[PDB]
């Protein structure tokens, strides 16, 4: 069945005392008087109803809320889980008596989920038989088992008083249990009881968690006639399932140090005026809260549909890179650069780069990308930089300051480094200037040290620049010849053509989405263009600039692109003291 | 909003399409610092107004 | 009256459409 | 994978959109590839053994963590106490209202801790800066007098 | 007179790093005292000065 | 004008004198930032006067 959550969905975030504050929270919360799904598990009284068993895989999001509505302690533990096989973890929580014995380990009986409290003849009562259901190898890590002895069942048929609230919640490789014990009243749904969630177990597990399942404890008195597991009729205990959901809470502690009451920030328009007032107390009149935000229904992604693949494998590992004194220009131009291939191949020994960041090269687009590969010392490698000011390098290789791209560096030992003197790299030692960034000096003339004109002589203060250098076939660590590329990733607005293939989303009008046009994140939505565009890059600008008009890469339509409706709510309310209806 | 603010864009939209958290909110915090200052600009001179 | 409407038309008070993408709205006055 | 979980399941993988269903084939390798370590390799190639600590600051009871002076407890004197990093310094006395008996911290609306829980004992403590005012310097001009109050 | 040309010519370094003045300054630019501490430490101690 | 506002000085002429662009870019913003507070602060007053 399906029900509403009256005063439940409330923990303390981070536990401190905050005596008598209207704190102002944001974590994984339920919202208030949503759906929380039934799962009575009644033992069937007739002979034609269903046997009221529940068990089921419920999907794990960002986060769970629990509750366990008790007489007899009959609800027992819970399980988790990528996909519940011999292939991912699954935890599990056992409560046999009041010792709380927890494993991670892996134990496959999908089959039977169930949990055996059998009645025992001897000193008959009714106690607990089988709580090892576990048909699998372990293969696991962590453990954990408390051991207080107490010897407690106390089977009943009368009102549920006891009622046990739980959350559970993963991030990053974390598992946080709040939980809270209340004696409820009411049988058949949750009783208008507040209070919130004290932490007791916190776990790191590092395992991907999306399944979700319960332990359950079905025998029953040897006198029934048949299987007491498929014939059961005393089970009487019920669950609740809530999926937490990312909300904004306000909670009011009091004198005492508990939450005594909160407000959600996004139940209703007048709970949106207490959580922007920070106050229980709405006077009469208009407040404005928040703003009428369409969110995107779906996620366009616009990249060129060929999928030539770039040449990336003869700029990494080639024959003979040329010195550093003459540098080539590699020109990639309109290609697929699948960077999964040079994450792949990862042999490098330093990688930097100050504009664009790794993680976002695979999903972002260039229009312009050029490729500089040299080998340099073992000393150098840490002087290609922008703004380092290179002591020898300054005359060989600067980079901009406003350079943008990522440059590769790693060991050529076993390539460059040969017992064949390998004398043919060479580098510029000295010079009267310093070059500029992207000019390479490839002249060789003679230097004039000391003021004097030496002429095509090279004696005292007359030493030729370009000297070869000083490599040695497997020499120390500081000396070896590192060979290295670097890209510079021109990021102006141009037409993209050098990036990976994702997704071509068909075209839509009138409907705001999460597009995103080589790297243009934007949310609006599309429409056709009066204004003739540009036959140059598919990108367009406005005073503020958020792209207003752009164009499609794959077709030469002249897009317009407008945030959908946006406006803003102003609650009408009057006291409430008097009401608490809005407008 | 077309101000840079000392970071390398000015639309919010193409930060977060470039860097990533960690090296995006100092990014982030410039941007917001300057649009916040601006606007507290615009409202001292609107209560003087 | 004549005088009024002499008034209303030497003021006269998208750049509109650019203030309220950005949240920059202008309420409407209560007369 | 997000940072601190690892996947310690090895599966098959199907590279090249082709089911590699218990065979290693081109574009069906296996994911667990072992090091090409080689004893006394290059500089480049050596193992390198590393461990990574993950200091908890979140603040809950401190457990570990070097051994400091307990010096006793004084009431109606502010000093310059140190609650496990918490260098504060302000009178402290008996607190009234029932602390939770989770951490020894506590807060307010301005972020400066109230009340407190010792460490080595289970007794509440409340914080607060000492006497603190403002002086006024009630004087004439400096050529008809230097006296001030 | 401290000629740095020699001190750029003679490039041999590992670890050249500073936090005041920069090297491409150092050239143009006058000191009044200039003091060198000359010593020698671990492979694992070149960061950690 | 006389105030460090965080960076190594207080004149923009022994800033650019020590650091290079990519880095004193950074000291300049901060003392740009603190001057333009400082200018805003003194014209709010004046409005108000
Ligand atoms: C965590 O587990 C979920 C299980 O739902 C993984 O989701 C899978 O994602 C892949 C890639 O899109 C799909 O092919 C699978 O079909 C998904 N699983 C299921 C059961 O549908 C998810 O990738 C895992 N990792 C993370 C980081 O969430
Ligand atoms: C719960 O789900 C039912 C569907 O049967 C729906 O009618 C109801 O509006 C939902 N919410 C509440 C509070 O019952
Ligand atoms: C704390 O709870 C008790 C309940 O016995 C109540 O009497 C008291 O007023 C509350 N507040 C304080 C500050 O003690
Ligand atoms: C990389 O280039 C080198 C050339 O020195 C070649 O021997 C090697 O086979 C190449 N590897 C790949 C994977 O192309
Ligand atoms: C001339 O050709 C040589 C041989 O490839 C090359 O190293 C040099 O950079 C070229 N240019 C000049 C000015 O010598
Ligand atoms: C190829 O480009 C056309 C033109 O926009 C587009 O409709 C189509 O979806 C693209 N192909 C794929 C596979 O997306
Ligand atoms: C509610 O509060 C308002 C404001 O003080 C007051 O005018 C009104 O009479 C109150 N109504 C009731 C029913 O208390
Ligand atoms: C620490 O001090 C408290 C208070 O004096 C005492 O109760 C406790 O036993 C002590 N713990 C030791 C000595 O391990
Ligand atoms: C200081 O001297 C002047 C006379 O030049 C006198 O009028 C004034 O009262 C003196 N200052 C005060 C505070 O009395």
């Amino acid at each position: 069945a399906y029900t509403n959550s009256f005063t439940r969905g409330v923990y303390y975030p981070d536990k401190v005392f905050r005596s008598s504050v209207l704190h102002s929270t944001q974590d994984l919360f339920l919202p208030f008087f949503s759906n929380v799904t039934w799962f009575h598990a009644i033992h069937v009284s007739g002979t034609n109803g269903t046997k009221r068993f529940d068990n089921p895989v419920l999907p794990f999001n960002d986060g769970v809320y629990f509750a366990s509505t008790e007489k007899s302690n009959i609800i027992r533990g819970w399980i988790f889980g990528t996909t519940l096989d011999s292939k991912t973890q699954s935890l599990l929580i056992v409560n046999n008596a009041t010792n709380v014995v927890i494993k991670v380990c892996e134990f496959q009986f999908c089959n039977d989920p169930f949990l055996g409290v059998y009645y025992h003849k001897n000193n008959k009562s009714w106690m607990e038989s089988e709580f090892r259901v576990y048909s699998s190898a372990n293969n696991c890590t962590f453990e954990y088992v408390s051991q207080p002895f107490l010897m407690d069942l106390e089977g009943k048929q009368g009102n549920f008083k006891n009622l046990r609230e739980f959350v559970f919640k993963n991030i990053d490789g974390y598992f946080k249990i709040y939980s809270k014990h209340t004696p409820i009243n009411l049988v058949r749904d949750l009783p208008q009881g507040f209070s919130a969630l004290e932490p007791l177990v916190d776990l790191p597990i590092g395992i991907n968690i999306t399944r979700f399942q319960t332990l359950l404890a079905l025998h029953r008195s040897y006198l029934t006639p048949g299987d007491s597991s498929s014939g059961w009729t005393a089970g009487a205990a019920a669950y609740y399932v809530g999926y937490l959901q990312p909300r904004t809470f306000l909670l009011k502690y009091n004198e005492n140090g508990t939450i005594t009451d909160a407000v959600d920030c996004a139940l209703d328009p007048l709970s949106e005026t207490k959580c922007t007032l920070k106050s229980f107390t709405v006077e009469k009149g208009i407040y404005q809260t928040s703003n009428f935000r369409v969110q995107p229904t779906e996620s366009i992604v616009r990249f060129p549909n060929i999928t030539n693949l770039c040449p990336f494998g003869e700029v990494f590992n080639a024959t003979r890179f040329a010195s550093v004194y003459a540098w080539n220009r590699k020109r990639i131009s309109n290609c697929v650069a699948d960077y999964s291939v040079l994450y792949n191949s990862a042999s490098f020994s330093t990688f930097k780069c100050y504009g664009v960041s790794p993680t976002k090269l695979n999903d972002l687009c260039f229009t312009n990308v050029y490729a500089d590969s040299f080998v340099i010392r073992g000393d150098e490698v840490r002087q290609i930089a922008p703004g380092q000011t290179g002591k020898i390098a300054d005359y060989n290789y600067k980079l901009p300051d406003d350079f943008t791209g990522c440059v590769i560096a790693w060991n050529s030992n076993n390539l460059d480094s040969k017992v064949g003197g390998n004398y043919n790299y060479l580098y510029r030692l000295f010079r009267k200037s310093n070059l500029k960034p992207f000019e390479r000096d490839i002249s060789t003339e003679i230097y004039q040290a000391g003021s004097t004109p030496c002429n095509g002589v090279e004696g005292f203060n007359c030493y030729f620049p370009l000297q070869s250098y000083g490599f040695q076939p497997t020499n120390g660590v500081g000396y070896q010849p590192y060979r290295v590329v670097v890209l510079s990733f021109e990021l102006l607005h141009a037409p993209a053509t050098v990036c990976g293939p994702k997704k071509s989303t068909n075209l839509v009008k009138n409907k705001c989405v999460n597009f995103n046009f080589n790297g243009l994140t934007g949310t609006g939505v599309l429409t056709e263009s009066n204004k003739k565009f540009l036959p140059f890059q598919q990108f367009g600008r406005d005073i503020a600039d958020t792209t207003d008009a752009v164009r499609d890469p794959q077709t030469l339509e002249i897009l317009d692109i407008t945030p959908c409706s946006f406006g803003g709510v102003s609650v009408i309310t009057p006291g409430t003291n008097t009401s608490n209806q809005v407008a | 909003l077309s101000s840079n603010f000392g970071a390398i864009s000015s639309v919010l939209n193409d930060i977060l399409s470039r860097l990533d958290p960690p090296e995006a909110e100092v990014q982030i915090d410039r941007l917001i610092t300057g649009r916040l200052q601006s606007l507290q600009t615009y409202v001292t001179q609107q209560l003087i107004r | 009256s004549f005088i009024e409407d002499l008034l209303f038309n030497k003021v006269t008070l998208d750049l509109i459409c650019a203030q309220k993408f950005n949240g920059l709205t202008v309420l409407p006055p209560l007369l």
